Parts: structure tokens; sequence; C-alpha cells
């Protein structure tokens, strides 16, 4: 019904371009403005949206179709099973660029990360980014060109950035965490403590004072 | 006494901060002769990691007031002989786990990351030995840290990743092994660029399981190189 | 071996963190017979407070998890044994401990200010039993408290001042040993009270630099008494 008006709205303003994509996840867990939405994006969309998003200037109205249906799917998706490694690279800065390693931080823009650690590189050696998350849709039954296997990881999604380094070829090789994964995520147990690393981690005086 | 009794032993112990009851526990799994698992494997490290780090203290703050208190012929007997005693436990500590990588530990071991994880282990108590040794017997217990740690290391480079938290971990105790005993930061500095410069090349080789494991021995290379390369 | 060399031994075991050395050394020199001087008394109360304090953490945190694993009666026969190790270990301090005070710390102590510290000590330690103990033995570990803390109390009123750090430390672990064990908040917060009104009352009299010692202690008094009355 308002999936039907969303559905109905996004091949009003976009045509076969977004029409092409109806059915391309037989599973289903994504509506039809869902999929079409997500596939529109992963397509070309995926520049001038992000481009409007990040530079904070108003949507267009077929923009905003594509925005509110991509939405939608993050919500009716939310936290998968399994830890997905995915990559994301730049040709130059990410907005993860000011978030101090330790602290957290988030792209304005939607996250689009591959499975692939070659077509991440394909988009940029500026910066080289390894992405653990959970809360990411697999739009490769969608939209799948030089066979990139997208993960979209939601607008605003806040990451902890564990490790920011710069390459002696001057690439800077960041590893970011989906915040919401936790402090606990990402140890084998009490691996780091058994490895007794070489490094470093009110009273007065007698009458037991309880 | 049941190996698993024993573990659970060992497990509660850890909690009561009984260290001692810990090593002693898992020091019996381990006489068992049977390959260890990765949770039996992590406690009986900790154990031990905690017993002779104890020690390892208490030395270090012996030594210092030895330093600091200097006048009676007597007062200072006084702290050779307590440094003594300690450097006897250390000796013994050390002894008891180094025998039991020799003899259990280390042979038992099939898989490399397990193999790697005992000679990087061998090397690490064969240092502590280093520290407190004195001329002929320093010489001796200096190249047998060096030899664990180089064996565990040709290991670590042919069957393992360079982002494993294992071959990560060895590759900071080995540089700390050359800057701390060799007193030789050119091989430190050497040693921790290359295992650092091959793990930021390949994140991709990182774990699910232990990617934040990884990214916090890489930081503590990271931190030293840029430490030692500072004037 | 010497009274300085121990004393010397134990001043050492201290920095070192090796409470059990730095317990045997004072041990040996209480069993000299003679009266100790305010240094060796706050060595062997620092150093007994830490190896006992060692089991009650290591006890709470065991017992803590016997209550909270009840799901296998193996798993959970681990730990009864393990509890009544430390118990075990427990009871072997606060039997060292006693036996100093009965035999050699109390008797030879002459001055109003040591016979209280000692007193006050030997109900700490039958405390520590009693946190332990079961029915009978129970019974005969809190009667003895109750009876130390109370003897080293009259004399601590007739011989002392109301913000002397010793007369308030007394009057602190009172209050708690009626709190915690004799489980009665009515007579804890009427002894705590007390022990503060008296102290606020003359404490005009600072004692020079020794007016932070006692206000350190009247502090962990007050501050007991506005968490009891919830
Ligand atoms: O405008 C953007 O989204 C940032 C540049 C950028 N885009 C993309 S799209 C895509 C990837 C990628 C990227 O790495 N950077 C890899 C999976 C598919």
């Amino acid at each position: 019904g308002a999936d039907k008006a969303l559905a109905d709205g996004l091949v009003k303003r976009f045509g076969a371009d977004a029409e092409k994509y109806l059915g391309r996840q037989p599973g289903g867990i994504h509506s039809d403005a869902e999929v079409m939405a997500l596939g529109l994006y992963t397509g070309i969309h995926y520049a001038d949206l992000n481009r409007a998003l990040r530079q904070g200037q108003e949507l267009d109205a077929g923009q905003k179709l594509i925005d509110q249906g991509m939405s939608a799917a993050f919500e009716k998706s939310g936290q998968a099973e399994q830890v997905v490694k995915t990559f994301r690279g730049t040709r130059g800065g990410d907005a993860f660029n000011a978030v101090e390693e330790g602290k957290v931080g988030h792209d304005d823009g939607y996250l689009s990360t591959s499975l692939n650690p070659g077509v991440a590189r394909s988009f940029g050696q500026g910066t080289i980014s390894t992405v653990f998350g959970r809360s990411g849709i697999d739009v490769s039954g969608i939209s799948n060109y030089k066979n990139a296997k997208a993960i979209l990881y939601n607008k605003e999604t806040d990451m902890r950035v564990l490790l920011s380094a710069s390459d002696e070829q001057g690439v800077t090789r960041r590893v970011l965490e989906e915040a919401a994964l936790g402090e606990l995520s990402g140890h084998s147990q009490g691996l780091l403590d058994a490895l007794d690393l070489a490094s470093k981690p009110l009273r007065m005086r007698g009458l037991d004072l309880a | 006494m049941d190996k698993s009794e024993l573990v659970q032993k060992a497990k509660l112990a850890e909690q009561a901060e009984r260290y001692d009851d810990m090593a002693a526990a898992m020091k019996a799994v381990t006489e068992q002769g049977h390959e260890l698992s990765n949770e039996e494997r992590n406690l009986l490290s900790v154990a031990y990691k905690n017993v002779v780090g104890a020690r390892r203290s208490s030395w270090r703050v012996i030594s210092s007031i030895e330093q600091k208190t200097e006048r009676n012929e007597k007062k200072q007997q006084m702290g050779k002989e307590y440094r003594e005693k300690i450097e006897a436990e250390l000796q013994d500590i050390c002894n008891d786990v180094l025998e039991l990588l020799d003899k259990y530990l280390i042979p038992n071991a099939t898989q490399p990351e397990s193999k790697v994880f005992y000679l990087k282990m061998k090397g690490d108590y064969f240092r502590y030995l280093s520290e407190v040794a004195s001329g002929d017997n320093k010489q001796t217990t200096v190249s047998n840290s060096q030899q664990a740690y180089q064996e565990a290391f040709e290991i670590s480079k042919k069957e393992m990743q360079p982002t494993h938290p294992i071959r990560l971990g060895l590759a900071l105790n080995f540089s700390v092994f050359y800057y701390e005993i060799l007193n030789s930061p050119e091989k430190a500095c050497s040693l921790a660029k290359t295992a650092f410069d091959e793990a930021i090349a390949e994140l991709d080789t990182l774990n699910e399981e232990s990617y934040k494991d990884s990214t916090l021995i890489m930081q503590l290379l990271r931190d030293n190189l840029t430490l030692w390369t500072s004037e």
C-alpha cells in the first residue's frame, strides 16, 4: 500500500531503468519498491545520491524516492547472523579521515562496499578500508557490474576506526567496525591474554578499615 | 584426577586470581600427554604468564631498591639475598614451563598455528631467564631465546597469514627481544617494520573471528617503531 | 634471626608485593616475645591484612559462582571443593593471627593505644572466621568477635580521645560487625552515630597535622550511615 505507493512512484519517475530490477530477489525479504531502489542505486545513482547527501543539499523528486526506498530496506533487514568482511576504496579522502583511531564516526551518504578486495581497489588507491559489519544488504542479487558483489551499509551508519595506518606506497590503510557490533566483538576468547605480549598494560596505614 | 575436572579447577582458580593453583591444574592436564585444545592452551599460557610475571615485577622492584639503597655491608647483603631468592623462583617457573614445552607441548603440536604459538612461548620463557641470567649462563639463555623465536618465525612466514594474531604476537615479542635483550634497536625496528608492512599490505587476510585481536597487536608494532625512531 | 634483619626483609617484601614472605618475617619478629614498635605493629597488620584479604576475595568470588552455576552435580562439586580449600587457608591465616594476639601481642602490649589496636584486630580476624564459619562453630567465632571488639571499645572510651584514628577505626569495624555479621542495622547505625557525633563534638583540638588521618576515617563512618538509612 505504502510499498505500492513507493513502487508506483519509482516507476512513474524512472520507467524501465527501475522496472528492470523487478523480481531480482525471488527470495523476497524486501518489497518491490525496496528491490528497485537498491538496484537503481547500485547501478548508477550511487554517484549523484551520495554527492547530494554528503554535500547536504536538497534531494530532487527522483533521488528522494531511491533514498526513502533504501531506508525502508535497511529497517526490514537489521543486524544479520555472521560478521561480514567487505572492502571499500576511495580516490582521495573518506569521511573517516577526521575520526581518530578508537573513536567512531559516519559517512553521510550510503556506504557501498565490495566482497572482492580487487574491485574495492578499482575505486581508488587513496584510502583502502576493510569493513566488518552485520547490518549490510547483499544487493549482488539485484546489480553486479564487474562482479562487485556489493554489501551496502545505511547512510550515517556509525563505524569505529580499529586501525588507521599508512603504506610506504602512501595509501592509507584503514580497518572499520560497525559501531553496534560492540567492544567484545572481534576477539578470539582470551587469545590476546595467552599471547602474553611484551608491552605495558583509598586507605593509608595498618588498621584494615572495613 | 580427570582432564575435565582439572580444567574446571583451572577455570575456577583464574576467577579467584589464584594463578599458582591455576598453573598446577594446567601443568597436570599437559602432563597427560595429549595435544591441548585452543581453550586449554590459552588457560596454561595465562596461568604461567601471571605466575612468572609476578616474580618479574618483584625482581625489577627489588633490583631498583638494590641500587637506591647502598650504604650498609649487611643491608645490601639483605637485598642481594632477596633478589637471589626471587631469581631462584623465576628460574624454577621457567624450568617447569620450558620442560612442558620440550617434553609435551611442542612435540605433540600438529597444526602450524599451535607449533608457532609454543615455539614463540619457548623464546618468551628463555628471554625471562636472560633478564636475570649472568655471563656464560646468560650467553646460553640468550642463544636459546633467539633460536626458539627464529624457528617459530620461519614457520609463521611459510604456513601463516601476515595478519594472524599469533604471527603478529611473535613479531612483537621478537622485536622486543632484540631491543631489550640484544640491545639492537636497528634489529628491533627492522623486524617490527617488515611484520607491519606485510600486514598493512594484506588486511584482506584478516579473520572475522580475530580482527580486533590483530589491529591491537598491529598498533603496538606501529607505536614501538615510531617511538624507537624518535628524537 | 636478628630482629632488624627480619624487619628489613619485611619492608623489602612489601615493595615486591610478596605479602606471604612479609607475613612470615613479621610473625618471626612477634614470636621474639617483645612489644612491637609502632612501625613493626603497622608492618605486621598490613602483611596479614593483605594475606587474609586475598583469600577473602577468592572465597567471595567462588561463592558467587557456586550459586550462579547449579547446573551440573560434578561441576558443582568442583566448586564446593575449591570453596572448602580456600575456607581452610582463611581459617589457618586467622588461626596464625589470633594465636599471635593471644600468646604475644595482647599480653605484652602496655600502653592503651596498643591494647586497643590489638583487641580491635582480635575482633577483625574473628569476624573473618565468622564469614565462612558454620552453625556451632559460627556461634563461637561470632561470640568471640563481639567480645574482643567490646573489650577494646570500653578501653577506647576511658583512655582515648573521640578523634583518635584507632578509636574511630574500631568504631568503624564494630558497626560493620553488627551490620554484616549480626545483621542488625539498628545496632550498627547506633554505634556509628555515637562514634561520629562524639568525634564532631570534639574536633576543635586539631592534632596539628593528624587532622587528615581522623577526617578520612570519620568520612567512612558518616558515609556508611547515610547509605544504611536508604
Ligand atoms: O560515491 C561512493 O559511493 C564512493 C566511491 C566508491 N563507490 C563504490 S561503489 C562500490 C564500491 C565503491 C567504492 O569502493 N568506492 C565497491 C563496491 C561497489
